[PDB]
């Protein structure tokens, strides 16, 4: 719950904190040794832990989404984002190796800023899975959001917005230039 | 004389199931 | 406890009919005033205290809470705050020599309670931009009275303390908030708020100046509340405004263009539209009261048709005792605009042609 | 590095990331491979789905 | 070793000589150690914790001043340090700012009122 | 029961959590603990009682996306605050393994001006948005006290971008 909490923040869930379909990661509530309080920090956490295994399942199940190319440098663009969480996560573990006795609210301290970007690119994700949206409308998409307000959010959706604009610009370079298209049902 | 001996070459070795004390 | 709020309504009413032109001043919420959690203050051995050895012990801990706020098991802190001369009701039962001897400790603890209250009711913004000031110059005084309770209480955890050990170290803390509840009773029965509170920390500066320790923290209390008041000074004598959100300063301007314009009728200026207002001087500043005034006067009237104010002196402006730098910055400022007034006048719509054409 | 600095799975499987990532794609080029009986239609299927895949990839 | 041999490796330091050069100094640094060498107020880590803190919030340094906070745990979490308060209330001392009144802020406990 | 198990108690009240012997998170009138016990609990769990309040209004900002950009900027800002606010609680637990400066006082007093200041930040600027928003932000600093005066300020950078 120290290591099992990098571990389970990792995406690899263990039966402390119980993946469950439904309701992510969760604590198991009933425990003897530990009490409600630092039960609720848990599960302050487990909502990371619960976005980013949902996260990798969809990378993972969708990098070609029902199948084909805009949303495939969607993913590229996501799992991108995502890096500084993992390496984040690694800094912690080298801490923790080096001093034996480290808080909760040590962990709670330094994943606070990633505990607010995760729910924010979840309805980036949420509203493409839900409006079909197809091709370049996932560009739209995107840039709407690019008017957050998070500073933090702004940048992190950017980056994404470059990516796929990779992608727009590659069939553009075909098509104006070579007179050819080269799209199969995206557009 | 110790902190002269304590200007030595220290080795970065670790391990996961050695966590206290473990150079 | 709660005409305090009705004081507040009342000034709030007189910065509210006075400033007429901004967003309307803040507020804060009632719930602040309404807590009992920001003011101060809010098995126990029935042997009626038998052993004579341990009774010191037992009344030096409830005393080590006292000190800082809190009813002891012995002693106990009565419900006033009707008053403001806080009492406390220690255990009767009690060995008579311990009982009177807390009583002569007792007075710091009721010079504490005292000073809490004045931080926490002139923080708010009824009270002008220096009672503020006042306030907040008092806490790090507040801070010291607590770190020396918390030091003897984790020496008394080691037994190395003594009722009479803890009467010789809290001599200092008894002066020290003394002065500040002096202070906080003096701003808070005479109503000083911006300039009047200005000129009684000054008496008190001069009330004390032999003994160098409550002189030192009193001229330290001046120089901390004259910040506001003076940075008002540091634009009205160079310039021709005053920002004055809460109406404290000694310049007001009156908005006596709705009579006098496109024919000045009383040719407005010098004679109504800028007066000076004569209990907000810190009266350190009577000696050019006047010159005060007419600094700001010469400015604006500049300022009416030149855009510019060109003043190249800018110079920071503070209270200082036994040394006068706050007269010659009021000068420096006041030959500037009325060097620039003047010569404005002679060279730009001349003076001279218009009497000759006379 | 193992047998002369600290090492773990967490560190190793971020290290391999971009050969894993590599071994995926074959996974899915070789299943054609192996999927199938005459020896010009084994061969022929076989480097037409390479050509087929790359154009995925552009 | 010994404190009046360490004394000279202090006066060997500071000005770049030999034990046989400089010795003029070495017989000031005897005077004023010599004669003060017992501690005169009582000793806690507390209170000179919370003025280094005071210290480097007042020069707008407030991320050094929760940094220390982080450093001065380690001396208690290793444990080979017996007198810590000796070595911070020298190292305030020594401090300058890379860029008054004292009579009204907490001072140490001045060890007269016990029997010593 | 002992002051020790109050301290660790207060300490995961200033997080805000339902803790062991206080139990009342502000659902009748306040926290309530069930003297030592009760004087010095009812000071320290109103600064849990600060974190209610300002972390309730950003949790539900930041799920609104008709506050706008003034706002989920604003949201940006309260959520800064408090970051270093879980900073004094993780050193306020290390430092448990003494540790009773007579209940922490000394170091919950800067938190506690700080939130009552970020509170009222927070319900002062319920309801507006837009040009509105940025200027309640500035309806706090006209404010002498400079702890609260270079607070707002640097709010209002924030708020004003």
């Amino acid at each position: 719950m120290i290591h099992e909490l990098l571990l389970a923040l990792s995406g690899y869930p263990g039966s402390i904190f119980t993946w469950n379909k439904r309701s992510g990661l969760q604590v198991s509530q009933d425990f003897p040794f530990l009490h409600p309080s630092e039960t609720s920090v848990l599960n302050r956490l487990c909502r990371l832990g619960t976005d980013y295994i949902r996260f990798t399942e969809f990378i993972e199940q969708y990098t070609g989404g029902l199948h084909g190319i805009y949303l495939r440098a969607f993913c590229t663009g996501l799992d991108s984002v995502l890096q500084p969480y993992r390496q984040a996560l690694l800094d912690l573990e080298q801490e923790f190796l080096g001093d034996p006795h480290l808080s909760i609210s040590h962990v709670n301290y330094f994943l606070d800023q990633f505990q607010l970007l995760f729910p924010s690119v979840m309805v980036v994700v949420e509203q493409i899975k839900s409006q079909k949206i197809h091709g370049c409308q996932i560009l739209e998409t995107v840039y709407k959001h690019s008017c957050g307000g998070l500073p933090p959010v702004r940048s992190a959706l950017e980056k994404i917005l470059a990516v796929c604009h990779g992608v727009m610009y590659k069939q553009l370079s075909a098509w104006m230039l070579h007179g050819l298209l080269l799209d199969q049902h995206e557009e | 004389l110790w902190e002269a001996a304590l200007t030595y070459e220290a080795s970065k070795r670790r391990c996961w199931e050695r966590v206290g004390c473990p150079p | 406890l709660q005409q305090s709020l009705e004081l507040k309504r009342k000034m709030l009413r007189d910065k509210q009919n006075k400033k007429n032109s901004g967003q309307h001043l803040p507020i804060f919420p009632a719930w602040v005033y309404e807590r009992p959690a920001l003011i101060g203050d809010f098995t126990a051995l029935p042997i009626g205290t038998l052993p004579l050895a341990s009774q010191e012990s037992a009344v030096v801990e409830d005393l080590l809470y006292v000190l800082v706020g809190v009813d002891g098991r012995y002693v106990s802190a009565q419900p006033l705050a009707g008053r403001q001369s806080r009492t406390f009701l220690v255990d009767p039962n009690l060995d008579l020599s311990i009982r009177e001897l807390v009583h002569r400790i007792l007075p710091v603890a009721a010079s504490y309670s005292a000073v809490t209250r004045f931080i926490e009711e002139k923080s708010s913004f009824e009270y002008g931009q220096v009672n503020h000031a006042l306030a907040a110059a008092m806490r790090t005084l507040v801070k010291e009275h607590l770190i020396l309770v918390s030091q003897l209480e984790q020496l008394h955890r080691q037994g190395l303390l003594s009722l009479q050990k803890l009467w010789f170290y809290i001599q200092p803390a008894m002066r020290t908030m003394d002065i500040l509840a002096s202070l906080a009773t003096s701003v808070d029965k005479g109503e000083c708020l911006g300039g009047s509170t200005l000129s009684l920390l000054h008496d008190r500066s001069f009330s004390y100046t032999g003994d160098s320790q409550a002189q030192e923290l009193c001229l330290y209390l001046t120089k901390a509340a004259s910040a506001p008041y003076f940075e008002v000074l540091e634009k009205w004598i160079y310039r021709g405004i005053i920002h004055d959100p809460y109406s404290e300063f000694m310049v007001e301007e009156h908005e006596l263009r709705k009579e006098r314009i496109q024919e000045d009728y009383n040719d407005k200026y010098w004679d109504q539209r800028y007066t000076i207002v004569q209990q907000q001087i810190p009266s350190f500043l009577q000696k050019m009261a006047d010159k005060i005034l007419s600094t700001g006067k010469y400015l604006n009237v500049v300022r009416e048709c030149g855009h510019d104010v060109t003043c190249p002196v800018a110079k920071e402006i503070i209270y200082t005792l036994k040394e006068r730098a706050y007269v010659e910055q009021i000068e420096k400022a006041f030959n500037y605009a009325s060097k620039v007034l003047l010569d404005f006048l002679m060279e730009e719509k001349e003076l001279v042609a218009h009497l000759r054409s006379i | 590095c193992i047998i002369n600095t600290t090492i773990t799975l967490a560190i190793v499987v971020d290290k391999l990331a971009p050969r894993l990532s590599q071994l995926k794609v074959l996974h899915k080029v070789f299943s054609t491979g192996v999927a199938e009986t005459r020896n010009v239609v084994r061969a022929s299927h076989l480097l037409n789905t390479l050509y087929k895949a790359i154009l995925e990839y552009d | 070793k010994s404190p009046n041999v360490l004394l000279q490796n202090l006066c060997c330091r500071i000005l770049g000589r030999s034990e046989a050069d400089v010795a003029q100094q070495f017989q000031y640094a005897v005077r004023v150690i010599g004669s003060n060498f017992a501690p005169t107020v009582e000793r806690d880590e507390f209170l000179v914790a919370e003025k280094i803190k005071k210290e480097l919030i007042r020069q707008r340094r407030e991320a050094d001043a929760a940094l220390f906070s982080e450093l001065h745990r380690k001396l208690h979490s290793q444990g080979v340090l017996k007198n810590k308060w000796s070595i911070l209330y020298l190292l305030l001392s020594l401090s300058e700012d890379p860029r008054s009144y004292a009579t009204l802020f907490a001072q140490a406990l001045p060890r007269d009122a016990h029997s010593t | 029961i002992t002051e020790a198990a109050l301290v660790r108690d207060i300490l995961y009240v200033f997080q805000g959590i339902d803790g062991k012997n206080i139990k009342m998170n502000n659902t009748e009138n306040c926290y309530k603990v069930e003297r030592s016990l009760r004087d010095t609990a009812v000071r320290l769990s109103e600064l849990g009682w600060l974190h209610n309040k300002i972390r309730r209004y950003t949790d539900q900002r930041s799920l609104d996306r008709s506050f706008g950009l003034v706002g989920q900027s604003f949201c940006a800002a309260l959520h800064q605050e408090l970051r270093e606010y879980y900073r004094l609680l993780s050193v306020l637990h290390s430092q448990l393994q003494s540790l009773t400066l007579r209940r922490l006082l000394v170091w919950t007093y800067d938190p506690k001006i700080r939130l009552k200041t970020l509170a009222a930040l927070v319900d002062h600027c319920q309801g507006r948005k837009g040009g509105e928003l940025a200027s309640a932000v500035h309806a706090y600093t006209k404010t002498g006290d400079p702890y609260m005066r270079s607070l707002v300020q640097h709010i209002l950078s924030l708020v004003s971008h």
